[PDB]
C-alpha cells in the first residue's frame, strides 16, 4: 500500500528514530524543513 | 426479589386486579415481567420530550435509499410580527427607507465621531492624552481599533492566532546581562512578562505544574468524566423564532441563528482548506486556525442529552437475570455451558442478546 | 431504608367511607384532620379544581406535616407533590414571585406520548462536500454531507443538512461507528463501533456494539412524564436545536431567569393543542409550602393572583405559629402569621395535640419502626417524656436508648438504658435551666449573652 | 380542558346594559355592586374610545367584595380588541431591574401598535411532488396541488425545493405555503390518501381537502405593543427577552426613538396606536418611590388607563413610616377617582353561591343553599364558596346525587372558618408559638 | 504545623462499652459529654438513621470543637465530615437556603466502584502519523513483557498522552484504559546517545511480566453534591472546585436521588452517609433554622452536630431571645450536649498535652504556675504562654522552660480580663462608644 | 455606505413557478435623489458608541446574561 | 537557547519504503552572546519547527522534558534585512547557549487557589471569551 499524500510519519525503536515524508509534501513548504522544498 | 424496574411495571399492572375482573390476561403478564422487563417493553435509547415542530416521514416505502435530511426543528412556540416592525424600519439600528437615522447614526457614531478610529486615536497618543498609554500596550492603533469594534467572540477567535511571546522571554532573557528585557512597546505587559506559570512549564521536576493542575486532575481521578449520568432536563426545546412573512427575515434567521462566522470558528478549517494549505509552495494561515469548540468535560455523553441502554442495566433489570448471573458463573466454573428453559419464546431471544454481550456460549 | 421522622407514616389510614379509623396506616389520633385531609385528596384527584388553598394549622410537633407527607403517599407516584419551605422563596438569582411560579408550575404534571423519529446503523460512508463562499472572511463553508448507514435489514443514504453534520462533527462520528440520528432535534448519538473488525487491540476503550436489528429508518413511540416548568425552562433556555444559539446555551452557565407571563401563557397554548390532538393528559397536582409563616407580605399577595390563574394546583400551607408579626409587615399582627387577606381564602385544618396514650401508642410504632424491641416498663418510661416533656424528646430518645442497651449487651432496651439516655442527652428546658444557673453571673466560665 | 374552575371562571363580562350603562340586578355572572359595576362600565367605555390617556382609577373597599371580580368583568367585556395587563404590585421587586424599569414596562406592554398587512398564501392538497434531486441536489422539481375547485402544477425554485425536502412534503399532505416567506406548514393529512401513510401510526388524524381557490390574500392584523418593539430594539435578537426575561433596564433613549417612530407610523397612516389598561391588583404593595414615578408616567401622551385594587385601611405607607388611608400617598390619591364596594347582603350571597353552584358541577338541594347563605353571612362568601367543592366530595363519597344538609355539616365540621380559626388560636396559644418565640412543648 | 487541636486523635473512649477513660488519645473530663457523643458516633456509624441533631453547648473553651475534632478523627478519612461555619451561609453567589442544601449534600458519600483496566509493558516501538496543518493524527503501540508482544492502535486522545509524556522505546509504562491516563514507570534500555536533549533517565526496571492487560477494581467516594454539580451542568464542571455553581434546581437533585437509590438497588453504589458539623450554630437566621428543621426530615440528611457559646441569646434576624440563641421549635429537635469548665487537673493534664504535643520540656514548678494561670486566666491564655515561654527560654539558652520564663510570658503578654482592666484603666485614651477620644498627654 | 435590499424585481416573477422568493415592483421614481437631512444625536449617544460595540457588531449579544 | 545559526537533515541510513524521504537527526545550530554548540535534534521537532515557523536567524529555545521548541522572535542582528518587514527583532540570548539552573519560585497558596480554580492558559472559545 502506497502511504498516504499527507500524513508525516515518525517511528521510534531501538534504533532511534525516523521521519519519513510522503513523495506529495516534497516540493510543498512541508518539504522545507526536509531539505526538499518548492 | 424483583428489581425495580420489574417491580414498578408489575405493581402498577396488578393495580387493575382492583379496576378489572381479564385475571388470565393479567396474570400471562405478571408472567412476563417477572421473567424480564424488556420483553414488555425494551429498553432503548431514548432522549428528553422535544417541546418542538419536526416533519415527521409520512412513509417509509416510498422513502427511497437516498434521502435529503433538512434541519426541519423549529419551536412551537411562535412570535408573528409584521414586517413593518421586522423589516421595514420598525428596527432602528437596520437601514433603509424609512428607517434614514440608521445609516447616518451608523457612520458618525462608529467611525467619524468615535474616538478608536486611528485618525482621532493618532490626535491623541502624546503626553497627558487619553491614549499616551497605547505605545506601551502592545496593540497597534489598528489592533486598538478592531478591538473596540468586534464583539467578545470575534475578538477571542483573533487570540486563538497570536503566540504568548511575553512567556517565551521569561524563559530567556533570564539573567542580569539580560536585564529581565522586554520590548519596550510592551512595556506594561508586566504580568505577562512575569508569570510563574510559563517557569513552571518549563522545569523537569513538575512541582508547581502539578500543584496548579490539582483541580483538574482530581475530577478527573474521581471519575466523574466517566460516571453515569444521574440526571437530564425532562424537556428540550429549540429557540423561539419570529415569524414574519418576508424574505429579509428569513435571511436575516439564517445570518444570525445559523451564523457561518461563529460556526466555523467552533468547528474550524474546512477539508478542502486543510488539503490546499498543507500542499501549498508556501506556508498559508487557515482560519481559525483550529476548532475553538471546548472539549466536553462528560467524556461519554459529550454535547448531547441521549442516553443509551447499558448491558449491565439489562442484566440487573431482572431479578431472575442477576440472580441468575451469579449462578451460571458458578455453573461455568462448575464445567457446564449454559442449557435453559423458557416458557416464553421471546425470552429466548433475550438470552441470545445476553450471552452475545456475556460470549459465554449455548 | 434509612429510618426518618415519617418513615411510619404510609397514608391517612382512612376507610372507604372517608371515616378515620383511630389508629392505622401509622397515625394515632387526628382523626379530624385526617378526614379533612382525605376530602383534600378527593379534591386533589377529581382535577376538576385549581387554586384551592388548606391550612394545617396547629402547634409544633402536632404532625401537620405528617399529614402532607400522607397526602403525598396517598396520592401515589403518578401525581406531583411539590413540598417547599417558606424559606426557600428568597433566591438571590431571581424575584421571590419567580420562584412561586416555578413552584406552581412545577406542581402541575403532564404525560405526554411523543414520537420520535431517528436514523440508525453503521456509518459505511461519510463524504463531506462543500462551496467556496465569495469573501465573507471565514473561508470555504461545508455545503452538506453525504452519509451511508447500514442496519441489518440494509441500508440508505442520506445528504445532510450542514447544521446536523456540526452534529455528527461535535459527536466525533467516524466511518465505521454505529450513530443515531434523531430528526426530532438533529442531534447525534455515537452508540460505539461496529461489533466488525472488533479487534482487542485498542487503546482506545472502544464500545463495540451490534449493527442496529431492523430497519435502518425507524419512528419509535414513547410517553414522557413533564411538568409545565419543565417546559419553560427548555423554551426560556434554549438547548435541543443545532443553531448556534442552542450550541452557546450549552456552554455558558446556567442560571435561572424570571420568565415572563407571556411565555408561560404560549406555553399554555401548546400544551392545549396536546391535549386537543390527544397525545397528553393533564395531572394537576398540589404545592405544599411548610413553614408559611416564612413567606412575606408580597409573597401572600402575589399568591392571591396566583391562585386566581385560570391552571394553578392546591396549595397546602401549614403554620405553627400564633398571633405573630406579619414578616415584612411589622405593623400587621395576625393569627397563623397568615394575613387577614389570604387567610379568607384557605380551608383551615386545626391540629391538636396528643393525649398521653395516642404519645404511648406513637412511641411504639415508632419504636417498631426503628427496630428498637422495647419493654413495657420502657415504654411507660419513655411516655412520661411527651407529656412532661415534648413528643419529638420521646422518639429521639429511642436510637440513643438502643445504642447503650447493646453496648450492655441486653437484647432489649430496659429502664435502665432510657434513664442513661435521659442524662447524656438532654431537653431544651433541661439545657435551658443550666444556661439560667451557670450564666447567673458573667465570668470566664460564663455563658455568652 | 387545561383551564380549570376556578375562583372567577364563572365572570363573563361586567354585566351591563351596553345601550344604557345601567347595571342589570344580574347577569353575565356578576351579582350586585350595581353602582360599581356602572362605575367600572363608564371606565370601559372611555377605555374603549380612546381619547383620554393616563387616568388612574382605584376600586376600594372590604375584602371578598367584589374589587378582583369587577377587574375580571371589565377585562372579559374588552377582549382581544384592547391590551390588557394585569399586574400584582409584587412583581415589580425584580432582581433584574430596578422597580421603575419594571413599572416602566408595564406601562409600555398596556399600549398597542395595530399593523395590518396582507399576504397570498397557497393552500391545496399535494397531489404529487417530483424533484429530481440530480450526487447534488435540488436542481429541479414540479408540484400538483389540487384544492377541490382546482388542480394546478408549478415548477419549483430551487430555494423551494429545499423547503419541500426540509418539510417532507409527500403526496396527500395538506399544505399552506406562505408565498414571500416561503414556510411550509402541513395542515395535515388528506383522508383519500390515509392509505399512503403506512409509517404515521393509527392515532393520525385525517383532513378533508381544503376548499376555493389554491392561492388568495389573506389579511393579517397584528397588535404588537411598545414593550416589544422596545425589547425588539434592545439586542440582535432582543425579542427572546420578551419569553425568557432577561431584558436589562431597557435604554431611555431607545424608547425616546420608538415613540418618534410609532408617531411617524400613526401620521403616515401605517399603524394604529390602541391604549389598553393595566391593573394593579393590591396597588398599596407598592412604595413610595414607585407611587412618585407613577404620578408622572400618568401624564404621557402614550399612558394606558390604570385600574387598581385595595383592601386597606388608613395604613402605613410602605417605605416611609407615616400613614395614609388605602396605604396610598396623598399627592397619588390626588390623581385618582374611587370605586368603592360594599358587602353583600343574604339574598347576594345565595345568589353568588347559586352561580359558583353552577361554575361548579353540582348540585344544591334547597336547604343546602340556605345553609350555606348563613354559613356565608357568619363565616363569610370565600369560605362558603370552599363549602361547596368540599360538600360535593363528601356527597360522592356518600355516592349522593345531590348535595344534603349532613354534606355541609361536615364541611362546617371539618374546615374551620376564619373566624373560628382565630379562636382556636386564642385558646391555644401556649401551644403554638408567640409573637416572643416561647411555646410549651408539655402535655 | 501545630494546629489549636493537632494534639487530639480521637474521642478517647474504650471501643467495647463506651466508657470515656479520664485521658486518652489527647482528650481530658468533658467525660458524660465524651460517652453521649461517642453513642453519636456509634449511630454515625451505623447509618440505620437520618436526620439526628446534636447540639454540643457549654460556655467558651470546655472543649466543644475538641470533641468534634475527636469524632471526626475517629470516623477516619472514608466517612464524609463536612465541618462548615454558620457564617460560610451567607454567600452572595447563592441563597442561605441553597448553601445549607449543599452543605447537607456533601455530608452523604456515594461509594462507587468500577473495574478498570490497566497495561504494563515495555514500549518496543512507537509509530506516529501526523496531519500537516494539523487535525487528524494515527500511530500504533507496540509493548511488550516477557511473556507477550502486541501492536495496539493509538487515538488522537492517546497521542497527545503519549507526546506529553514523551514515551519512548525502553519506556516502561502503564496505562489506565478507562481513564486513559499514561504514567511512565522507568526505563528498561539505557538511555541513548545519538541525540541531545533526551532529558532525564528515569529509573531502571525490567520488564513487566505475565500478561500485558490485567483487571483492576477501584472504588471512588463522591458527594450527592459533586453528583448535583456535573448533573446540572453541560460543561464547566470546575464549580466542584471554584464554587461558581448556582442555585441548582430542585428537579435535578429529584433525578439524583432517584437515581442514587437505584444504584443502590443496583449494587452500583453504597450510600456512606456521614456528618455535617455546623460549628457556632447561633449565627444561623430565623430562615436558616426553619430551613434545617425541615431539611433533618428527609431519608438523605446527614447526621448533623452543632455547638454553641450562647446563653439566653437573641436569634438574629428576629427581635427576641431564647437558649443558646437557638429557636425554640429547631431545639425542640435537638438533643443537648452539656460540657463543664474544667478542673486544675484536667487543666493541668491538658496544659501537659499541649507542652507535649508542642515539644516544650517544662519544669515542673512552670506547669504549676501555667496551671494556676489556667485557673484564673484561662486554658487558651495559658496555652499560649506554653509557646511564648519557649521562645524567651531559647533567648536565654535555657535548656528547660523555668518559671522565670512563665512570669516573663506573662508580663509581656495581657490575659483577657487583665486587658478589660487596661481599657477601663484608659477609658480617657482609647476610642470610645460615643467615638470621642483625648490624644494630648 | 448603508445599503439594503428591497426584494427581487416582479419583472423576474415568473422566472419560476413557485419560489421562496419576495417579488416586487420596479421603483416608478428617479433611480437618484438627493435630500438634505438635519440630523440629531446627544454626547451620551456618543458614549453609547464608543463604550461598546453596538448593534450588528456584537452578535453574541443574542445569548444574554454575561 | 540561541539564534538558530543552522537547520540541517539527517538523511537516515534505512529509509521507509514508498516515501523517498527518511531523516534519521535534524541538526541545529544555536548561538548565544557566550558561544554556539551544534545540537542533534530527534527529528520529530520537525513538528514544532514547521508549526513555530523558526527560520535561521531566529532566537529560539529548547527545553528538554518535551524536545519541543518555541520561537521568541527574529534576532536583531537581521533588524535590516529590510526596508520593512512585520515583526519586531529581538536581542540574541546573553546566556550560555545550555541553562541548567536551579530555580526559585516564591509562591503563596492562594496563587495555587486561582491557579486552579481558573486555569489561564485555555485555547477555547470559552477560555478565551473568559479572558476577555
Ligand atoms: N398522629 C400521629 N401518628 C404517628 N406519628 C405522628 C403523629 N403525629 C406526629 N407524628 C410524628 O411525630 C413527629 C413530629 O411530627 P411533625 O409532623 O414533625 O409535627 P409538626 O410538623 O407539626 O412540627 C414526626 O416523627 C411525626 O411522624
Ligand atoms: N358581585 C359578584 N358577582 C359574582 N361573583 C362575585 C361577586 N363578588 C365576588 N364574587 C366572587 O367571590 C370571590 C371573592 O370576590 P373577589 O372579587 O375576589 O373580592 P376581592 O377582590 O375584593 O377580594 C371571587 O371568587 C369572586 O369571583
Ligand atoms: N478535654 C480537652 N482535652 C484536650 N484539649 C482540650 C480539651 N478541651 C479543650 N482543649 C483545647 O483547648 C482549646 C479550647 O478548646 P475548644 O475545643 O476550642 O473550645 P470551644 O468549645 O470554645 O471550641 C483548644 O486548643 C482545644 O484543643
Amino acid at each position: 500500500k502506497r502511504p498516504d499524500p499527507m500524513m508525516i510519519r515518525w517511528v521510534n525503536n531501538k534504533m532511534g528514530s525516523v521521519v519519513a515524508v510522503p513523495e506529495e509534501l516534497l516540493g510543498t513548504h512541508a518539504g522545507v524543513v526536509f531539505g526538499a522544498g518548492p | 426479589e424483583l428489581s425495580y424496574r420489574q417491580r414498578a411495571m408489575y405493581q402498577s399492572l396488578r393495580n387493575q386486579i382492583s379496576i378489572m375482573d381479564t385475571l388470565m390476561n393479567l396474570v400471562m403478564q405478571f408472567r412476563k415481567v417477572c421473567n424480564h422487563p424488556d420483553l414488555f417493553e425494551r429498553a432503548d435509547t431514548s432522549s428528553p420530550f422535544f417541546c418542538g415542530h419536526f416533519a415527521e416521514t409520512g412513509s417509509f416505502l416510498r422513502e427511497g435509499t437516498n434521502v435529503a435530511l433538512g434541519y426541519s426543528t423549529r419551536s412551537l412556540v411562535e412570535y408573528r410580527l409584521p414586517r413593518l416592525i421586522w423589516c421595514d424600519g420598525g428596527r432602528l439600528d437596520k437601514p433603509g427607507p424609512g428607517n434614514l437615522v440608521a445609516g447616518f447614526r451608523s457612520k458618525y457614531l462608529n467611525h467619524m465621531m468615535n474616538i478608536w478610529t486611528p485618525e482621532n486615536i493618532r490626535s491623541s497618543l502624546e503626553g497627558i492624552e487619553n491614549f499616551t498609554w497605547l505605545r506601551f500596550v502592545d496593540t497597534s492603533l489598528q489592533e486598538a481599533y478592531r478591538a473596540s469594534h468586534t464583539d467578545v467572540f470575534a475578538r477571542a477567535v483573533d487570540l486563538a492566532s497570536k503566540q504568548n511571546r511575553l512567556g517565551h522571554m521569561q524563559i530567556v532573557y533570564d539573567e542580569p546581562e539580560d536585564k529581565k528585557w522586554t520590548p519596550v512597546h510592551a512595556l506594561f505587559q508586566i504580568c505577562e512578562r512575569e508569570n510563574p506559570k510559563a517557569v513552571a512549564e518549563i522545569t523537569t521536576e513538575g512541582v508547581l505544574r502539578d500543584l496548579m493542575n490539582i483541580a483538574r486532575v482530581k475530577y478527573r481521578e474521581l471519575g466523574l468524566c466517566r460516571l453515569e449520568k444521574a440526571a437530564r432536563p425532562r424537556a428540550s426545546a429549540p429557540p423561539i423564532e419570529v415569524v414574519c412573512d418576508s424574505r429579509s427575515a428569513v435571511i436575516e434567521r439564517e445570518n444570525i441563528m445559523f451564523h457561518p462566522a461563529m460556526r466555523k470558528a467552533l468547528f474550524g478549517p474546512t477539508p478542502s482548506e486543510i488539503k490546499e494549505a498543507s500542499f501549498g509552495p508556501r506556508p498559508v494561515t487557515l482560519y481559525p486556525p483550529r476548532a475553538l469548540l471546548p472539549a466536553p468535560d462528560h467524556d461519554k455523553q459529550r454535547f448531547t442529552n441521549i442516553t443509551v441502554p447499558s448491558m449491565a442495566r439489562f442484566v440487573t433489570d431482572s431479578g431472575k437475570l442477576a440472580k441468575l448471573d451469579e449462578l451460571l458463573r458458578e455453573l461455568k466454573e462448575g464445567g457446564h455451558r449454559v442449557l435453559l428453559y423458557f416458557q416464553m419464546t421471546r425470552m429466548i431471544d433475550l438470552m441470545e442478546e445476553y450471552l452475545t454481550y456475556r460470549n459465554y456460549k449455548y | 431504608h434509612r429510618t426518618a421522622a415519617h418513615t411510619h407514616i404510609k397514608g391517612l389510614g382512612l376507610n372507604s367511607s372517608g371515616i378515620a379509623e383511630k389508629q392505622a396506616a401509622g397515625f394515632v389520633g387526628q382523626c379530624a384532620a385526617r378526614e379533612a385531609c382525605g376530602v383534600v385528596v378527593d379534591l386533589i384527584k377529581a382535577h376538576k379544581m385549581a387554586g384551592r388553598g388548606v391550612l394545617l394549622a396547629g402547634g409544633p410537633g402536632t404532625g401537620k406535616t405528617a399529614l402532607a407527607l400522607a397526602i403525598s403517599q396517598e396520592l401515589g407516584t403518578k401525581i406531583p407533590f411539590c413540598p417547599i419551605t417558606g424559606s426557600e422563596i428568597y433566591s438571590t438569582e431571581v424575584k421571590k414571585t419567580e420562584v412561586l411560579m416555578e413552584n406552581f408550575r412545577r406542581a402541575i404534571g403532564l404525560r405526554v406520548r411523543e414520537t420520535k423519529d431517528v436514523y440508525e446503523g453503521e456509518v459505511t460512508e461519510m463524504t463531506p462536500e462543500e462551496a467556496e463562499n465569495p469573501l465573507g472572511g471565514y473561508g470555504k463553508t461545508i455545503s452538506t454531507l453525504l452519509i451511508g448507514l447500514k442496519s441489518a435489514r440494509g441500508q440508505k443514504k442520506l445528504r445532510l443538512d450542514p447544521s446536523i453534520y456540526e452534529a455528527i462533527q461535535k459527536e466525533r462520528v467516524q466511518v465505521g461507528d454505529v450513530i443515531y440520528i434523531e430528526t426530532n432535534t438533529g442531534a447525534c448519538k455515537r452508540v460505539g463501533r461496529s461489533d466488525a473488525y472488533a479487534t482487542e487491540f485498542d487503546l482506545e476503550a472502544e464500545e463495540y456494539v451490534p449493527i442496529p436489528k431492523g430497519e435502518v429508518h425507524k419512528k419509535k413511540e414513547i410517553v414522557q412524564d413533564v411538568t409545565l416548568h419543565d417546559l419553560d425552562v427548555a423554551n426560556a433556555r434554549p438547548q435541543g436545536g443545532q443553531d448556534i444559539i442552542s450550541m452557546m446555551g450549552q456552554l455558558m452557565k446556567p442560571k435561572m431567569t424570571e420568565i415572563t407571563d407571556k411565555l408561560r401563557m404560549e406555553i399554555n397554548k401548546v400544551v392545549q393543542k396536546y391535549i386537543n390532538q390527544g397525545v397528553a393528559e393533564l395531572i394537576p397536582g398540589v404545592l405544599f409550602i411548610d413553614e408559611a409563616h416564612m413567606l412575606d407580605i408580597e409573597c401572600f399577595t402575589y399568591l392571591n393572583k396566583a391562585l386566581e390563574s385560570p391552571i394553578a394546583p392546591i396549595v397546602v400551607l401549614a403554620s405553627n405559629r400564633g398571633i405573630a408579626t406579619i414578616r415584612g409587615a411589622d405593623d400587621l399582627k395576625a393569627a397563623h402569621g397568615i394575613p387577614p387577606d389570604f387567610l379568607q381564602r384557605l380551608l383551615i385544618i386545626p391540629t391538636h395535640p396528643y393525649e398521653p396514650d395516642e404519645i404511648r401508642r406513637i412511641v411504639r410504632i415508632r419504636a417498631q419502626t426503628e427496630g428498637v424491641q422495647l419493654t413495657d416498663a420502657a415504654v411507660d418510661r419513655v411516655a412520661e417524656h411527651g407529656v412532661r416533656i415534648s413528643l419529638r424528646y420521646c422518639l429521639q430518645l429511642l436510637a440513643p436508648a438502643s445504642i447503650l442497651a447493646r453496648v450492655n449487651g441486653r437484647t432489649q432496651v430496659d429502664v435502665q438504658d432510657i434513664a442513661e439516655a435521659e442524662e447524656l442527652f438532654l431537653d431544651a428546658r433541661r439545657s435551658a435551666n443550666i444556661l439560667t444557673s451557670t450564666g447567673e453571673s458573667g465570668g470566664l466560665h460564663g455563658f455568652i449573652s | 380542558g387545561l383551564n380549570l374552575i376556578a375562583a372567577h371562571s364563572h365572570i363573563r363580562g361586567l354585566g351591563v346594559d351596553a345601550d344604557t350603562l345601567e347595571p342589570r340586578p344580574s347577569s353575565q355572572g356578576l351579582v350586585g355592586q350595581e353602582k360599581a359595576r356602572k362605575a367600572a362600565a363608564v371606565v370601559l367605555e372611555m377605555i374603549k374610545q380612546g381619547k383620554i390617556a393616563g387616568r388612574a382609577v382605584l376600586i376600594a373597599g372590604p375584602p371578598s367584595t367584589g374589587k378582583t371580580a369587577i377587574a375580571m368583568g371589565m377585562a372579559q367585556s374588552l377582549g382581544q380588541d384592547v391590551p390588557f395587563t394585569t399586574l400584582a404590585a409584587s412583581e415589580i421587586f425584580s432582581l433584574e431591574m430596578s422597580k421603575t424599569e419594571a413599572l416602566t414596562q408595564a406601562f409600555r406592554k398596556s399600549i398597542g401598535v395595530r399593523i395590518k398587512e396582507e399576504s397570498e398564501i397557497m393552500e391545496g392538497e399535494v397531489v404529487e411532488i417530483q424533484i429530481d434531486r440530480s450526487t447534488g441536489g435540488a436542481k429541479q422539481g414540479k408540484l400538483t396541488i389540487k384544492t377541490t375547485d382546482m388542480e394546478a402544477i408549478y415548477d419549483m425554485g430551487s430555494k423551494m425545493i429545499d423547503a419541500m425536502t426540509k418539510e417532507r412534503v409527500m403526496a396527500g399532505d395538506i399544505i399552506s405555503i406562505d408565498k414571500s416567506s416561503g414556510k411550509i406548514t402541513k395542515l395535515g393529512r388528506s383522508y383519500a390518501r390515509s392509505r399512503d401513510y403506512d409509517a404515521m401510526g393509527v392515532d393520525t388524524k385525517f383532513l378533508q381537502c381544503p376548499e376555493g381557490e389554491l392561492q388568495k390574500r389573506k389579511e393579517v392584523v397584528h397588535t404588537v405593543s411598545l414593550h416589544e418593539i422596545d425589547v425588539i430594539n434592545s439586542r440582535t435578537q432582543g425579542f427572546l427577552a420578551l419569553f425568557s426575561g432577561d431584558t436589562g433596564e431597557i435604554r431611555s433613549e431607545i424608547r425616546d426613538q420608538i415613540n418618534t417612530k410609532v408617531a411617524e407610523w400613526k401620521e403616515e397612516g401605517k399603524a394604529e396606536i390602541v391604549p389598553g389598561v393595566l391593573f394593579i391588583d393590591e396597588v398599596h404593595m407598592l412604595d413610595i418611590e414607585c407611587f412618585s414615578y407613577i404620578n408622572r408616567a400618568l401624564e404621557s401622551d402614550l399612558a394606558p388607563i390604570v385600574i387598581m385594587a385595595s383592601n386597606r385601611g388608613v395604613s402605613r405607607i410602605r417605605g416611609t413610616d407615616y400613614k395614609s388611608p388605602h396605604g396610598l400617598p396623598l399627592d397619588f390619591l390626588d390623581r385618582v377617582v374611587i370605586i368603592n364596594t360594599h358587602p353583600y347582603t343574604p339574598d347576594e350571597l345565595r345568589q353568588i353561591l347559586s352561580i359558583r353552584a353552577q361554575e361548579e358541577e353540582v348540585d344544591l338541594t334547597p336547604d343546602a343553599l340556605a345553609l350555606l347563605t348563613k354559613i356565608g353571612q357568619e363565616a363569610g362568601l370565600r369560605y362558603a364558596s370552599n363549602l361547596i367543592t368540599t360538600s360535593q366530595l363528601i356527597a360522592a363519597k356518600r355516592r349522593a346525587k345531590q348535595v344534603g344538609v349532613e354534606d355541609v355539616q361536615r364541611s362546617f365540621k371539618l374546615f374551620y372558618d376564619p373566624a373560628r380559626s382565630v379562636r382556636f388560636v386564642q385558646e391555644s396559644e401556649k401551644r403554638l408559638i408567640g409573637n416572643d418565640g416561647v411555646v410549651d412543648f408539655s402535655y
